[PDB]
């Protein structure tokens, strides 16, 4: 204050009262949307864009907050989101119910170093008490359904999670191979502004966003050959500047009819190629390239019966290849017909003005497309963040060998590991241990809340039914009474779990040792 | 937080110290010596800090007392060079062979930090770098840059 | 925080105080430094209303200056006492005044204790007092012209660096006439000063 | 005074220029009447007594038309369940293209029933299930109410007594003679196996006379002139040509390089010589006139016409296509002379002016062929691009028909029946979705309603008559437009017959926006920019 | 950037234009750097040796003076710290009235010893009880240093003796004049039984020669003019009358009423011969001067002129009973003759002019009397000022040695003999108060350290010299000042004395105010007005 009068600072207390009230606005916000109870939210943009989702990481990023904690808490859901796969809105829920516990035990007149060493116990006993819960399994098609059932069904309703379950599965096992970790980047999502939401099925093949150019072209092809390739086809001019100069007319007529020979060399080797392959009026010949093609060589391709595409993505090189089979060459020197693809399905369609091209009908594909259908924009948008998130936890839960039952069974768990364990720590450590229990029992309040049922009662009977008993029961949505959540079909991940606890613990030890958010920087008002 | 947007969050005495804007020449000087140590050593950034405040405060004591400066800088420097002898003369020799005084002596440096609960592997870390990092090439010379790790 | 004294307060040392003091009272010394002898001139002040102020006395003249430094105010004081006390020398002891601080500036700025220059300043007027008072040289039996030809003598001398220099002879009976018959307690009050144009 | 602060968390931090509505009170409520309020403005104008709107937007011009989908374009609604109404209202256009007031109204009515329904103390998952038991109920009832079907689709007095009904409702009074001009239309450029474009046909406003003057052409027109000397040709062969009529030269930048007297007096004679022998050559084919599509030289066209050449000079692109489409002839990239396959086939190219426009006719004698061009006249321009929408309406109409031959009893019947089955079906269910599933029974009689008061007679009289006649015995029994009185009339007498994929893809669509704008509960919106 | 919100709890309702500062740093260290900063500044004039100080207020006037009392009173503070020392200052002026500036050091080296030890841990509490312990302590031992008491109050070669340190402290050079000049007036004024006020000498600013030309008067004096023509009076016989010299009338509103010509002719011949016979009357008592209080009027003062009645006119409703009191006379409200014990027998009344200013002189040939008047010549204001402040210095000294006639010996022995007492007894106290007794010990040493600063010389051999004498033997040796070299001399032989009682309320005061600002915490201040 006295270096920099324009410089604003706060103490410890002054500090630690508005982090706790950030983050206690920031569970309240973020509370209705834990389950498959929950409520919907729309968020309009500054343009008028309306966008209706139900992911914690968009909801926090869409909601207009300027505060470095609220932008702390966003980096770490983001980081979260695109690390894992779920796990945005419990983190939040989970660090707000720790600071708050903290904030509880810090004003009566404690130390947060005991409260940081409480916690870090305490996330050391639930991390063991979780590699020493879960069960192993082999992952066979139903837990891999049953799993992205239990995903996907706090996303849309009931047919439309179905759906996507099925859908996602299906490409999950096409795109399955023997060893090795799965490769991403090989599912096409493909979104449709034609029909309703309902008619989403899987296309085994690929899908492009463009068709062919040319009007005297062939649209259904019975048959037909995949050339992938990357040559340029249009007039190149050379790389030093240079300038032709003739004398006559016919001098000019001679050098223009010469000029254009290095495409038709490669013309007339195509139609050699195509001619030496097929032969008869019984296949066809389709050409991928990723550059464009001059409108000659376009005539000249149409005369002989081969639907070219140009102007393609460098994505669709490998996923071409992985489907048919074909060699995506660049030059045509070791031009053979081993190099060549196999389809079985090459029409196009017309949606008024854009154009697609579907290739159905393959052998052994290993890279499918998923074909999305949506009346609106955010309905389209909300299908494709499910089935991204579907996607992300079967491979979550196909890289791991072990499977976690959701519901709130496994949290009630740890806290009655906690609650038997503070006697055994040492120090003032056993109040830290307490408010850590009592934060990690902020899921099942939240669920029982938004059902709409009680929540102290409920948690009651949860943990006298959970103490005389000796298995996971979890918490029902329907009439509210104890059940068993490793049983029905519910179920979670254990990495990602994992990650939310460590990364909510790394939120608490650094909120519980910052207490001076101090202001000195250049204000820039000059001019 | 800096006024490009982004949360600086951390413990040194130089990384808070560099985001603070001052007017003062005196506050200026002050983050240019300890800029300076820091680009030199590497640690001892704030004890610097307060030991030249802490000087400037007792020798306020002796400006009062119509005394002339002259003789209040060759007494400091005469303290200095007696303390830098004191310091010599109390030197501990240590072998650089023995594996588990370098861990230990890591870990009492860092034992400031945030890295209290994960040092048992950082130490390590730390010293496979130094080993990896140190390398001699023709001739006599042993240098020892930071641009390869 | 919160300040100590009002916001607006303007300070000093004191060697350059004193500097600033004895630069500014220089100046006035150069107002009142042409109109001394017989041969010296006069001034002409004109206030905001537009009424010229000729007079050759420098009571009148630091009186229409309308000075604002405290330092300068020192003058204008020992001026009017002056004026009080015997109405004759009002510029002499300005221009003293003056000499000394000049003198006593290269004294002041070398490094000197101000008390030993306040104890050298009351010796010397203490002892050119005494040698004043030594050498006064008055009598004690004269003659009743003799009395009349010293007031006339006195009166010339006065008025001889004045406006009515030309004329100093003849003022000088009258004033003689009007101071004498004057009763006993000499009331400057009894004594009428009428002007008429023409 | 005392001044209240705020609420230390979200309301702080909620930033200037945001807004914030968690209550139903603010959300859903808002919402409601703003599509009630959308939906009124509308209202007047859906069956055939409706009035126009006259909607002037930002660039000054005037739409002057009867559509509901133009002027939902055209007024720029700042509300987020009005711009999903809008967008579904495009998309059911898109669809089809026949059903976009009728399914606002739909939207509307099933909103201000929602609010009842919630403020009575019904829950929101409830009502969207009953909601969506009701239209699964109603779109399985559907196709057991058809009455007529199309038997020929390439009869002239057969197809333009399916599209009247349609076109009635769009131009009240002179409708017989659109609707032939639109059969016979669709007759004209029909193929065969199915098949039926969109694209192949065309629309020119000629400002003349009135409706009475219009004409059907088996061809196309351009607004151009000849460029040539020569007039009309009659047995003429029409050579396409993409490439501009002038020299070909280099894409690369290069200069001529003569020498002394030899070289600077030969190349003009040896470029007019080649030229000339161009110009022989491509005339010598038995072509008459020659379409190019880039700029012409001075040259050549004076070679052209004195070898008496057409030269018809265009630049849209599209056009060129449609010109080769029609003729069956395609295009060249080249100036390369035809033989026998690229050759013309017409019939008649002459030049006329009507209504001070001089405009080419390509006139066919064939009376199959591929496109064709229906001529328009009109005074003025609202009333040209009015008959332009409801003959674009028309045309849609008729695919849709030739995408499914299932006719359906327009009017005010079918709805009064499905309200009629969905009551009678709905009183068997218990719970609570009894409620919702009556309310969408009672959301269809918003149909009947709104042509009763658009036509100038009470509607609860024609809603109880109507009910009465379902409940004797007939079911293709609707209102009447004519009769002054309210009364009812045999529908399938007069000829009321509507699209029923239409129609379902319609009701589809409304259930489809009324269970997503019945799912949010709460706003987040930020500051215009 | 981000920006950073309040605390929400008590900095949000702390409403714009107030502060708080609950924090130590920014209290307590504020308020003691604000105290040094203030002691700071009236440090060099302190002793007799210090230099004088021109400060100028808000009212465009000049304030010369030397003492701290009217700096502290002429600078307007905007601080608590110091307005608190400010007042401590006051009080003690207006208690003894020789003892702020000693105050205003001693609370400022008390705090600036007692923030090291705040800042090295010691708390507020162990502080503040060692501060009063060692107060205790130097209030216990202070009156073992007496060693000198004052004789007579009534001789004139014993009472300018003592005073003269005082005087010279404040006006160093000529001060055995003043010094000579206020033993005489004590003693023309002085009564009998003790009880000396302070209120009986009056103090005369006339602008004349030098200060040696000064004198005093056995009298009071009073700068008017007579209003009759009587000046010189030899045996005069006051009578005061504080009515006004006219007619008496009556308090309500009442005219007169006349009616025939012979009341309206001798109205006023009865008037005048009323008024006549009460001037005849009132001189016929031997009354030489009348000295009235109000309005006269013209028949009256010819009247009295008739008589050669001296007429003198004053109004301040204090002069007047000064007046009284000294010449021994009574106020009469209304105009009737005085009785014999009523007179007021003076010497000589006249009237003359000293300084260009007419004054009148009432000097008496008694030798004791009533009160007196001291007349000042000078050529400035502010010298005038300040030999008027000596003098009533040099009164209240006067006063509080008739008071208490306990002697302590002044310089800087005392201060030095108590700060090793303290350190002599602290030296045998356990616990945590024995650095807080060192550190008060440590205070008085800054006295010795002004004195030396104002002299010019070192004041740590000055201090080293005084404590070894102090630990050989001699108590009453001080700090020599006729001397450019740092050495000693005897206070005993000298004669440099001072107050006992002034100086113990001195220290109780200003470790008071010590104590006062200590016990401040938290600093809660508004927004001003
Ligand atoms: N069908 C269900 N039965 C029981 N519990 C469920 C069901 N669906 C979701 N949950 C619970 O709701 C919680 C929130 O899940 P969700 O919002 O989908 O992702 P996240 O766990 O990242 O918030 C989960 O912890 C899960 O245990
Ligand atoms: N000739 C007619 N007789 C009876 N009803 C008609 C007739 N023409 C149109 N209607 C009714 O008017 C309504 C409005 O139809 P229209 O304006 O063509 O499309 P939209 O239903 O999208 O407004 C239709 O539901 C139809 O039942
Ligand atoms: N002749 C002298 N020699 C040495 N010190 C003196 C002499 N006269 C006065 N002092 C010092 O001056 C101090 C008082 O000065 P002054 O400011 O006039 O009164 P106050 O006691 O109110 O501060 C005393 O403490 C005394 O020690
Ligand atoms: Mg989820
Ligand atoms: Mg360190
Ligand atoms: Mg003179
Ligand atoms: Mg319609
Ligand atoms: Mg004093």
């Amino acid at each position: 204050k006295t270096l920099n009068p324009k410089a604003e600072v706060a103490r410890a207390q002054a500090a630690l009262a508005v982090n706790i009230s950030a983050a206690r606005g920031l569970q309240d916000v973020l509370r209705t949307n834990l389950g498959p109870k929950g409520t919907m939210k729309m968020l309009v943009s500054g343009a008028g864009d309306i966008k209706l989702t139900k992911d914690g990481n968009v909801l926090l990023h869409e909601m207009q907050i300027q505060h470095p904690t609220a932008s702390l808490i966003a980096k770490v859901a983001t980081a979260q989101d695109d690390i894992t796969g779920d796990g945005t809105t419990s983190n939040v829920l989970i660090i707000g119910e720790l600071l708050k516990q903290a904030d509880l035990y810090i004003s009566e007149g404690l130390h947060p170093r005991i409260i940081t060493e409480g916690f870090e116990a305490a996330k050391e006993k639930a991390l063991q008490f979780l590699e020493e819960v879960k069960v192993s399994r082999e992952m066979d098609r139903e837990t891999l359904i049953d799993v992205a059932r239990t995903s996907l069904r706090t996303k849309v309703h009931a047919e439309l999670a179905d759906v996507l379950t099925e859908a996602v599965v299906d490409s999950i096992l096409a795109i399955k191979k023997q060893d090795e970790p799965i490769d991403l980047f090989m599912i096409e999502i493909m979104e449709m502004k034609h029909k309703s939401e309902t008619d989403t099925s899987l296309i085994r093949g690929l899908v492009l966003d463009h068709g062919a150019r040319h009007p005297d072209m062939k649209k259904r092809v019975e048959d037909a050959y995949i050339l992938t390739c990357n040559v340029s086809l249009e007039y190149e001019k050379t790389e030093v500047n240079s300038g032709f100069f003739y004398k006559s007319a016919e001098e000019r007529e001679k050098l223009v009819k010469a000029e254009r020979k290095f495409i038709e060399d490669r013309v007339k080797k195509i139609i050699e190629l195509k001619r030496k392959v097929c032969g008869d009026s019984d296949k066809g010949f389709v050409v991928i390239n990723q550059k464009g093609i001059d409108p000659f060589s376009l005539d000249a391709l149409s005369k002989e019966g081969i639907v070219a595409l140009r102007r393609a993505k460098r994505r669709n090189m490998e996923r071409l290849t992985l489907a048919c089979g074909g060699v995506a060459l660049n030059s045509f020197d070791d031009l053979s017909p081993d190099c060549l693809g196999h389809a079985g399905l090459v029409y196009e369609y017309t949606l008024g003005e854009e154009k697609f091209t579907f290739i159905e009908k393959c052998n052994n594909p290993r890279s499918v497309t998923l074909l999305i259908k949506g009346p609106n924009k955010h309905t389209l948008t909300q299908i494709k963040d499910a089935v991204r998130d579907g996607l992300r936890a079967v491979k979550n839960a196909i890289d791991d060998g072990c499977v976690v039952p959701g519901a709130g069974a496994v949290e009630v768990a740890m806290a009655e590991a906690l609650i038997k364990h503070k006697p055994s720590v040492k120090g003032r450590a056993q109040l830290g241990v307490q408010a850590f229990a009592d934060a990690l029992l902020i899921i099942p309040k939240v669920l029982a809340q938004n059902s709409g049922f009680d929540l102290q009662e409920t948690l009651v009977k949860i943990q006298a039914e959970h103490s005389e008993s000796g298995q996971l029961v979890g918490v029902d949505l329907n009439t509210g009474e104890p059940m068993v959540a490793a049983e029905v079909g519910v179920w979670d991940n254990y990495c990602v779990k994992k990650q939310l606890l460590h990364s909510c613990t790394v939120i608490a030890t650094n909120i519980l040792l910052v207490d001076e958010i101090m202001r000195a920087g250049m204000s820039s008002l000059k001019g | 937080l800096d006024p490009m947007g982004g949360i600086v969050m951390t413990n040194d005495g130089n990384a808070i110290l560099r985001e603070i804007q001052v007017q003062h020449p005196a506050a200026k000087s002050m983050i240019e010596i300890s800029r300076t140590q820091d680009e030199e050593v590497g640690d001892g950034t704030t004890s610097v800090i307060i030991l030249a405040g802490e000087m400037l405060s007792v020798a306020e004591h002796f400006l009062e007392q119509q005394m002339h400066p002259t003789v209040v800088i060759s007494a400091y420097r005469k303290a200095l060079d007696d303390m830098i002898s004191t310091l010599k003369k109390i030197s501990i020799p240590v072998d650089i062979s023995d594996s588990d005084m370098m861990l230990n002596i890591i870990n009492s440096s860092i034992t400031t930090k945030a890295i209290s609960r994960w040092s048992s592997l950082a130490c390590n870390i730390a010293l496979d770098a130094v080993k990896m990092v140190q390398f001699e090439e023709n001739g006599r010379k042993e240098i020892d840059i930071k641009k390869y790790a | 925080p919160v300040i100590l004294l009002k916001e607006g307060t303007d300070s000093s040392q004191g060697i350059p105080q004193l500097v600033s003091n004895i630069s500014a009272c220089q100046v006035i010394a150069e107002a009142v430094r042409t109109t001394l002898g017989p041969r010296g001139m006069d001034k002409l002040i004109v206030d905001g209303r537009g009424k010229a102020t000729i007079s050759n006395d420098g009571a009148t003249i630091l009186k229409l200056l309308d000075v604002v430094h405290p330092a300068a105010k020192t003058l204008v004081d020992i001026a009017k006492s002056q004026d009080a006390e015997v109405g004759d020398g009002t510029t002499s002891v300005t221009l003293l005044a003056a000499e000394f601080l000049k003198q006593v500036k290269p004294y002041v700025e070398e490094g000197l204790h101000p008390q030993i220059i306040i104890r050298a300043f009351r010796t010397a007027t203490q002892l050119a007092v005494n040698k004043i008072k030594e050498i006064a040289v008055t009598v004690k039996k004269a003659d009743k012209v003799e009395q009349r030809k010293l007031l006339e003598k006195c009166a010339m001398t006065a008025l001889s660096s004045k406006l009515i220099s030309q004329q100093k002879a003849f003022f000088a009976k009258m004033v003689v006439d009007a101071v004498m018959m004057l009763d006993d307690l000499l009331q400057l009050k009894m004594i009428g000063i009428k002007k008429v144009q023409g | 005074a005392l001044h209240v602060p705020k609420a230390p968390g979200f309301a702080q931090m909620l930033k200037e220029g945001a807004k914030h509505f968690s209550g139903l009170e603010e959300a859903v409520y808002r919402n409601i009447q703003a599509c009630k309020e959308l939906a009124q403005t509308t209202r007047t104008a859906y069956g055939p007594n409706g009035m126009n709107k006259m909607v002037i937007n930002h660039l000054e011009k005037l739409f002057v038309t009867n559509d509901a989908a133009t002027i939902l374009r055209e007024l720029e609604v700042q509300h987020p369940a009005a711009k999903m109404i809008v967008m579904a209202s495009h998309m059911q256009e898109q669809e089809v293209g026949d059903g976009t007031n009728f399914v606002l109204v739909f939207a509307g009515a099933l909103l201000e029933l929602a609010e009842e329904l919630l403020r009575i103390g019904l829950s929101v998952s409830e009502v969207i299930e009953g909601y969506e038991i009701a239209c699964r109920k109603a779109h399985e009832i559907l196709p057991n109410l058809v009455c007529c079907s199309a038997k020929n689709l390439r009869d002239i007095d057969e197809v333009s007594s399916l599209l009247r009904t349609s076109i009635m409702s769009k131009q009240y009074g002179n409708e017989v003679f659109l609707a032939k001009l639109i059969a016979q239309a669709c007759v004209s450029i029909f193929p065969d196996s199915g098949h039926f474009n969109v694209d192949n046909i065309r629309v020119c406003k000629i400002l003349g006379s009135g409706i009475s003057s219009s004409s059907v052409l088996h061809g196309m027109v351009f607004k151009k002139e000849t460029e040539g000397d020569v007039t009309s040709v009659k047995d003429a062969k029409i050579a396409v040509y993409s490439c501009p009529f002038d020299g070909m030269i280099t894409e690369t930048k290069g200069t001529v390089l003569i020498k002394t007297a030899e070289e600077l007096m030969n190349f003009s004679k040896g470029e007019e010589n080649l030229m000339d022998a161009q110009v022989k050559a491509i005339a010598d084919t038995g072509a008459n006139v020659v379409v190019t599509g880039g700029k012409v030289a001075d040259m050549a066209l004076h070679y052209a016409n004195k070898y008496n050449i057409m030269l018809v000079r265009l630049n849209s692109k599209w056009d060129l296509r449609r010109l080769c489409k029609t003729v069956g002839a395609t295009a060249l990239p080249r100036l390369t002379p035809p033989v026998l396959e690229e050759m013309g086939h017409c019939d008649s190219v002459y030049l006329s002016e009507v209504g001070d426009t001089q405009v080419v006719v390509f006139k066919h004698e064939k009376e199959d062929g591929a496109i064709s061009t229906i001529v328009l006249r009109g005074s003025t321009d609202n009333l040209m691009d009015d008959i332009e929408r409801a003959v674009d309406d028309g045309v849609n109409t008729f695919k849709v028909l030739t995408r499914d031959k299932r006719l359906v009893p327009g009017g005010g019947a079918t709805e009064i029946e499905l309200a009629k089955q969905i009551t009678s079906y709905g009183e068997t269910c218990p719970g609570l979705e009894q409620y919702a599933i009556k309310k969408f029974a009672e959301a269809f009689e918003a149909i009947p309603r709104a042509l009763a008061e658009n036509s100038g007679v009470k509607a609860n009289e024609v809603i109880s008559k109507l009910y009465a006649v379902h409940q004797e015995g007939n079911k293709n029994v609707g209102l009447d437009i004519e009769a002054e009185v309210p009364a009812v009339k045999d529908m399938l007498e007069a000829g009321i017959l509507d699209t029923y994929l239409g129609k379902y893809w319609a009701i589809k669509l409304a259930t489809n926006a009324a269970v997503t704008v019945l799912r949010v509960d709460q706003i987040i919106m930020a500051k215009p920019a």
